[PDB]
């Protein structure tokens, strides 16, 4: 889950 | 390439080999690593069974191998030789319990380390043992006088329950632990403190702060310092389980805490590594989850036929930098019944105890409560869930309605209410009325910091006023009509005397 | 059969066991030692057979504890797999992996029984009825229907509502169904397994004063359990289900909590029978393993079984391999999110990530269909809204913009519905909403004649009737 | 050398010093050699698809037809029960080598075209005695028309130490030439 | 005599020793070896038996370099565990691993040995008095308080302020701690073993004339040594300190630096040993190998251990398993940040990541502890607000929420407090402050009787004072 | 259907006819591709194909890769 929060953080 | 031929064991089978002989009485041994013997021989032991070196050292038959044993050590190795013998126990690892245990501070060998004397025990009890299946037990149904107000409204832990005291490092798990077990002086609860893997320094404030509290009448401390083996400290817990469980076998209610648990799975990760056994994910076995499993399943309610005592859990767990994810944590969330979970940052925001009413999850619920507080405390963990969350949308806006605006004062109040000083125990009696004087907006008028100024007078007054609040609330256990119109002239009389401030 | 092995090696759970040349079991047989326990009498530890390893060594898998086993034991092949009760004797008895009644009554009728392991039915012999059935709770009605005889997932994480959601389906579904209803424990907490039996008790659907007249059989292969205990309950649930709809022909259900557990169980076991890893720390045989149990739970033309499983998702990562596999095998998905879960909303169904095979114009009727994806794309809207309003303001926005999110800000409290279940964790009376009252609240709420209502009347109300009358109770408790 | 097999050898050198019977066991080995030589045999009890009672029977009539004691028999049953039949090669290559080696019989070899009398062998075999502590020298000799003026002597544990008194001359003078 | 044996393998450190079949080596057991060198015999190779692997063979890392060592040499047990001289001849000397002076001075005293494998006191014999210590730094006076007698860890990226911390400690401490101060040099550049040791020569702490009177001992396991040696020289200053707590009953100081040089040490050497390798790199022994140094440095009635200690964190990750295990046997933890130190406030302690355990209001009394908590709030409400502040500014915020903004920008400058050694890098001058006046200094900024003059003024002092008359004084330079 | 062939092998087949069934339909494609006649294929999916192949390397005791999927 860190990797797809990190995405959505970035987005 | 392989084990068990060493040229002196090849001689010692090649001078006799027309026989089918055994030899089970004796074992010898081939390698002494960094706490675990390769041994050869025993070829009757089980696997668990307790094997006796030479020097004098028990140990355990973990891996019953196909010509050798890898048997671990319960002591530190440095007195083992090889070649020489070996033995068997034949019992499979007890422990001596009774009820001259109490207040005794205990390692995981189960013999006591405060040079207090020597205990007594005649009746023994195998350090691990099955859980109680489903017809030995029943419905969580009494309740368990934590002494947080935050708790014991918002996360009913109840008699039976296994509440996952989860957080950081440094955020107040021992202290939410220790609290609960010196609120307990006058519920006769036989508490257990497993303490693994801490330091020695931070064992003996424990027991002293325990000592100078009183509790050294219930307590038993199953404490080993971080120089035990990773045997000693992977096997503590169930040492304490043990005890307890033998106490609530005799229909008393108990309350265990383990402290944590990942050190024991970290104790559990070295002798799976050391003893070549497969790594999972983080270097941690497949089997730590059953490890947990098989430790924390002890802990339920027995039903009506087996003297309906008690035992209940609070096992405390770590994270780093405030994660999930990781593989023990994950284990022991899944495990228990619901988890709470302190946040660092709700702590130094002067929140304490810093408890994330949002992820703190009480499996058992009001069920695990009395009626007065059932009743006043119904819907409450909800409505802050909503105040919690309309506030942080609250400062995404410029202008709102006095409705939802009196809301968020109102719910504020709840929140300010909640924060209870360490080494504060608050009684059912205070818990119940804060909470009556809360929830139906009677402290809705005044400022902020003054809430619990005013809260701290008004229950001391109720104290030396209306007694007949206090004896509906314990002897009935249920709010009734007459305890709410004694509660609602406290509040006033006491605003009247605030107004006169 | 008549050979006597012994036991060569103990690895914790696993067993190498050696036989004679001449007699060797088959994969999957049920080995059974006739070992001794701490008292010195005769106790039996059932033992699965999972490969051939040579040299006249197999290797097993105990189904039950290892402590008290010693190399030198002796081993009896029973020639077949493990074998498990069937009929109408399995009706009202929880149930081990071994068949044996655990809850304390006498024992079962064992003239009629059933192996383990079979195969899944033909191609020919699937029935392809797409029938919908009304659950009653407002999400799982109209926004995921859930398919009847055709599996259905609940993922979830970790205390989101699985269960309780799970255990109120029971409360809902099996007093108002049409046939048997069989439950498969597979690691719970036993508390909790013991906790539905007692609340199962007093729901009459045990009538335990006349057994066989009970509409459910329970199996448990909880979390205190040795890995084959849990890798093969759900095996035994299954051939019980199976016995239902193959001989008698009537519509079975089948809950099972938790699959994690099961496929846990495997990896557990598996990574000590020799086998590499694979990815995180699963078992190589994943997939066709899942296959292999999941394919078997399928309608037939003889009597469907609708498969109400509880996935569990670790981490609350729906990348994870163990949800990767299960997503395939099941119907009617159902989503668990933590944001709705501490947000308040119960029950934490993710409204976007849900999403079901039923949810047709053909197969739900159209002004469903048109108002299930009108509110899917009101909430897409929200959430795709939600990272702007966070920084830029609420004062910045236009009209139908603002519009849109106070209507999505009702309709996400509106599908939050105090359960039967819950009672003890809301502080309410339970809740029962029509998937008519569910339609007509998500137009009601829609197409804009309840925009004066205030966003916390929705909040755990049934019908949109409750809402309007929450909504007066707000309003005038605050007016005084 | 600790392998899988100088273990096994040195434990028949072991039973055959605390027995006494080490010089008859080195030739029971070098029948056993001559046995485990031919592929038939070897490859009859190496590999795993024939039956173990079979077995036990052949390697029975091999001893009542070759009359061994069972202080050389109870290795093969060692071994073959044991799983470590397809090591039986190195084993019996590493036996002789141990019994040398405890016995002190060194081995010195040569490699060069001599036509060689007692002397030079004498001559080095006493002074290898001198310099490598041999109880008994005993000479293996290599006849070899390439390195041209003298010799190639190796000896050690395997044979590692080396001065070669024909060729080592020509490598010095070709390296040394451009340097 | 002591039976001897051959080593049949070398593999790098770790040497592989067989010896005749009835009579093995302990655990733990010295294996001088005796070798070969250019010149001579060196025999200052040596070996500390790890395992026993069988066939009469044990495997032992070496302590010094493994060149030297052919297969085939003899190895004589001394039969005792690796012992090392202690008591008065260690006194303003600096030692080696195997308690040899390094020093270049003449040979101590062989006499009162003591082994470095020496186990923990026991669970009755621990003190449980908690009395702060304080230092004179502002960020561990108000924030986390050190305890007497108990372990500290500093810790921290690479080049963060460490060292300089540590020796700052040294610098205000040692000369009136009236006890004797064992440094411990494990895993660190020798530059700092010699800067070090000038200082201490120069000072009068080591006086060469009458090197008797000197109450400082040092040893150093450096960047230079294989991984045996920097996983023993934590065990030889442990013995050389318990020495002076036993017998001479004296509060003693320990600092070594930096631990996490000596847990590396063992993850080197444990792949070498071949042991299944842990989590992502270290050994399966973490805990153990932390715990078998940490809880020896207890304090008893019979005397005090103090021990300053940097665990340097590596990869600046903080939930790596080497710092991760480190964090539970520490009194009190001040992680140093990266972005404090790139932003230039020094020392750049994280404020409300540093904890002690022993802020609580019973130790410090209560306007301590409350002043503290309430630094914290507001340097946490700073904290949260820091997203909202670096997208878009300040402008945005209520009145209430810049009130708090301002008052934490003051604070995280006046954390900062210049130092008496690093004052040859920067320029400003030593300060020590006390704790009595950091508490009223930072009374006078949560009050708002400072709030008015700006926030460069708290920048670089040392009193409130000097905060005031810096703010006064930046108004005269037009 | 009155031309489409639907190659299928569903989840509980072993690894290997899974691993199988692409390969047959590309055999039935490209003989009628090689009769003059345009086809089309459909592959769904080639993750499970991947991890049918990749249990069957991993039981093998092939060495596994990046993520557990052999170098193949
Ligand atoms: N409700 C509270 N009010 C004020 N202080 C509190 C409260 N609860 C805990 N604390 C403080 O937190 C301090 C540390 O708590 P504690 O040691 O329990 O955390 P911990 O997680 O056990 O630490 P570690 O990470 O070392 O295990 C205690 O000394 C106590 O003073
Ligand atoms: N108070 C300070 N003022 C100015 N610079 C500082 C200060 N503290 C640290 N530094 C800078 O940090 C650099 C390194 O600090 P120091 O050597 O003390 O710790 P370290 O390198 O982390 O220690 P080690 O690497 O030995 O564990 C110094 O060059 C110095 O320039
Ligand atoms: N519909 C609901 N209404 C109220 N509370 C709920 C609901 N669903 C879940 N909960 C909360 O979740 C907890 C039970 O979750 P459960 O399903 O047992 O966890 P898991 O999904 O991990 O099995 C209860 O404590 C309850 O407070």
């Amino acid at each position: 889950a860190n990797l797809r929060e990190l995405r959505d953080r970035i987005g | 390439i392989r084990a068990d031929e060493i040229s002196k064991i090849i001689r010692e089978r090649i001078e006799g080999y027309n026989r089918e002989v055994k030899v089970v009485n004796t074992g010898t041994v081939l390698q002494v690593g960094d706490g675990i013997a390769r041994i050869h021989g025993l070829d009757e032991v089980m696997a668990g069974e307790l094997v006796e070196f030479e020097e004098g050292t028990i140990g355990i038959a973990l891996n019953l191998e196909s010509n050798n044993v890898g048997v671990v050590l319960m002591g530190d190795g440095l007195m083992i030789q090889e070649g020489s013998s070996v033995k068997a126990t034949g019992r499979i690892a007890q422990i001596p319990v009774s009820e001259a245990y109490l207040g005794r501070v205990i390692n995981a060998l189960a013999k006591p380390i405060d040079g207090r004397g020597e205990i007594t025990a005649s009746e023994s009890r195998l350090i691990e043992s099955p859980a109680p299946g489903i017809m030995s037990r029943r419905s969580v149904y009494e309740p368990l006088q934590t002494g947080l107000i935050a708790i014991d409204a918002m996360i009913p832990v109840g008699r039976g329950q296994r509440e996952l005291i989860i957080g950081d490092r440094q955020t107040g798990k021992t202290a939410v632990a220790t609290d609960t077990i010196l609120n307990q002086q006058g519920q006769n609860v036989i508490c257990v403190y497993v303490a693994i893997g801490q330091k020695a320094s931070s064992v003996a404030q424990v027991v002293t702060n325990f000592q100078e509290r009183g509790a050294m009448e219930y307590t038993i401390v199953v404490a080993e310092t971080a120089d035990s083996p990773a045997t000693l400290q992977y096997l503590a817990p169930y040492t304490g389980a043990a005890l307890a469980e033998y106490f609530m076998y005799r229909e008393r209610h108990t309350l265990i805490i383990y402290d944590d648990l990942s050190k024991q799975a970290q104790a559990y990760r070295q002798m799976s590594l050391l003893l070549r056994r497969p790594p999972g994910r983080e270097a941690y076995p497949g089997d730590v989850f059953y490890l947990h499993s098989r430790l924390l399943e002890r802990a339920a309610k027995l039903s009506s036929l087996l003297g309906e005592g008690s035992m209940t859990a609070l096992p405390i767990v770590e994270t780093q930098a405030g994660d999930v994810s990781a593989y023990i944590p994950t284990n022991v969330i899944s495990i228990t019944d619901g988890q709470i979970f302190l946040s660092a940052d709700l702590f130094n925001a002067g929140i304490r105890p810093a408890i994330n009413v949002g992820i703190s999850v009480s499996r058992v619920g009001s069920a695990a409560q009395i009626k007065a507080m059932k009743k006043v405390a119904g819907k409450l963990k909800l409505e802050l869930a909503q105040f919690a969350e309309l506030e942080a949308f609250a400062q995404f806006a410029s202008d709102l309605d006095k409705a939802t605006q009196n809301q968020l004062a109102r719910g504020q109040r709840l929140r300010e209410l909640l924060k209870q000083p360490q080494s504060a125990p608050l009684t059912v009696e205070e818990q119940v009325m804060t909470i009556y004087t809360g929830t139906n907006g009677y402290l809705d008028s005044l400022e902020l910091d003054q809430v619990r100024k005013y809260l701290v007078e008004l229950r001391t007054y109720v104290k030396t006023n209306k007694p007949e609040f206090q004896e509906i609330i314990s002897s009935t256990k249920t709010f009734t009509e007459e305890a709410e119109a004694l509660l609602k002239e406290a509040i006033q009389e006491q605003m009247e005397r605030f107004l006169l401030q | 059969k008549k050979n006597l092995g012994r036991i060569a090696q103990i690895i914790g759970p696993v067993l190498d066991v050696a036989f004679p040349p001449g007699k060797m079991p088959n994969i999957y047989n049920a080995l059974i030692v006739k070992g001794r326990d701490t008292a010195g009498q005769p106790m039996n530890v059932t033992c699965e057979v999972q490969q051939l390893l040579g040299n006249n060594r197999v290797r097993a898998v105990a189904m039950s504890a290892t402590d008290g086993l010693t190399r030198g034991m002796e081993v009896i092949d029973t020639g077949a797999p493990l074998s498990v009760p069937v009929g109408g004797a399995t009706l009202g008895r929880i149930f081990n992996v071994l068949g044996e009644p655990v809850d304390n009554l006498g024992p079962v009728d064992t003239r009629t029984t059933s192996p383990i392991h079979r195969s899944a039915p033909a191609f020919t012999q699937l029935d392809t009825k797409l029938s919908i059935f009304e659950t009653g709770i407002k999400v799982v009605d109209l926004l995921a229907p859930y398919r009847r005889g055709g599996k259905i997932g609940l993922f979830g994480g970790a205390g989101v509502g699985k269960t309780v959601l799970i255990m109120e389906l029971i409360n809902n579904i099996a007093k108002a169904h049409g046939g048997v209803s069989v439950f498969g424990g597979v690691g719970e907490r036993t508390r909790e397994g013991n906790d539905l039996y007692m609340e199962m008790k007093e729901s009459g659907v045990i009538n335990e004063q006349n057994i066989a007249e009970s509409k459910v059989a329970l199996v448990y292969g909880q979390m205190n359990e040795p890995p084959g205990a849990r890798m093969r309950v759900g095996l035994t649930a299954l051939t019980m289900a199976e016995y239902f709809r193959d001989v008698n022909e009537q519509d079975v259900l089948l809950f099972i909590d938790n699959i994690f557990r099961f496929v846990q169980a495997g990896s557990e076991v598996s990574a000590l029978l020799g086998r590499m890893p694979s990815a995180v720390g699963y078992q190589p045989t994943l997939s066709t393993e899942m296959g292999s149990l999941q394919e078997r739970i399928t309608s037939t033309k003889e009597g469907s079984i609708t498969s109400i499983q509880a996935v569990y998702v670790p981490a609350d990562d729906l990348t994870d391999p163990a949800p990767a596999t299960t997503f395939a095998h099941l119907d009617a998905t159902t989503v668990l999110s933590r944001g709705l879960a501490a947000k308040g909303i119960y029950p934490a169904v993710d409204p976007l990530d849900s999403t079901s095979t039923m949810l047709q114009p053909r197969i739900v009727g159209e002004e469903h269909y048109e108002i299930a994806q009108r509110v899917k794309e009101t909430l897409q809207r929200y959430k795709e809204l939600q990272d702007i309003i966070a920084i830029l303001g609420l004062d910045e926005l236009s009209e139908e913009d603002r519009l849109t999110v106070a209507r999505a800000r009702k309709i996400e409290r509106f599908l939050s519905q105090p359960f039967f279940v819950a009672e003890v964790f809301t502080g309410s009376p339970g809740k029962y909403v029509g998937l008519a009252e569910t339609i007509r609240g998500f137009q009601l709420i829609l197409s804009g004649e309840l925009d004066s209502l205030p966003e916390q009347a929705f909040y755990l109300v049934g019908n949109i009737d409750e809402a309007t009358a929450k909504a007066m109770n707000l309003e005038m408790e605050s007016k005084l | 050398v600790d392998s899988t097999a100088s273990r096994y050898a040195s434990a028949l050198a072991d039973v055959a010093d605390v027995t006494g019977t080490l010089e008859a066991t080195n030739s029971d080995v070098e029948k056993l050699i001559r046995i485990f030589s031919e592929e038939p045999v070897y490859y009859f009890f190496a590999n795993p698809v024939i039956s173990i009672d079979n077995k036990r029977s052949v390697l029975d009539e091999i001893i009542t037809t070759s009359g061994l004691q069972p202080h050389t028999a109870n290795f093969i049953n060692i071994l073959i029960d044991s799983e470590r039949i397809n090591l039986v090669k190195e084993i019996l290559n590493e036996f002789e080598d141990v019994f040398n080696k405890i016995t002190g019989t060194e081995v010195a070899v040569v490699t060069s075209v001599v036509k060689l009398e007692n002397d030079h062998l004498a001559q080095i075999a006493k002074g290898v005695q001198k310099i490598t502590g041999a109880k008994n020298v005993r000479i293996k000799t290599v006849i070899d028309p390439s390195l041209v003026a003298g010799f190639t002597i190796r000896y050690g544990n395997e044979g590692s130490k080396l001065v070669d008194m024909s060729v080592k001359k020509q490598l010095e003078e070709i390296a040394a030439q451009l340097e």
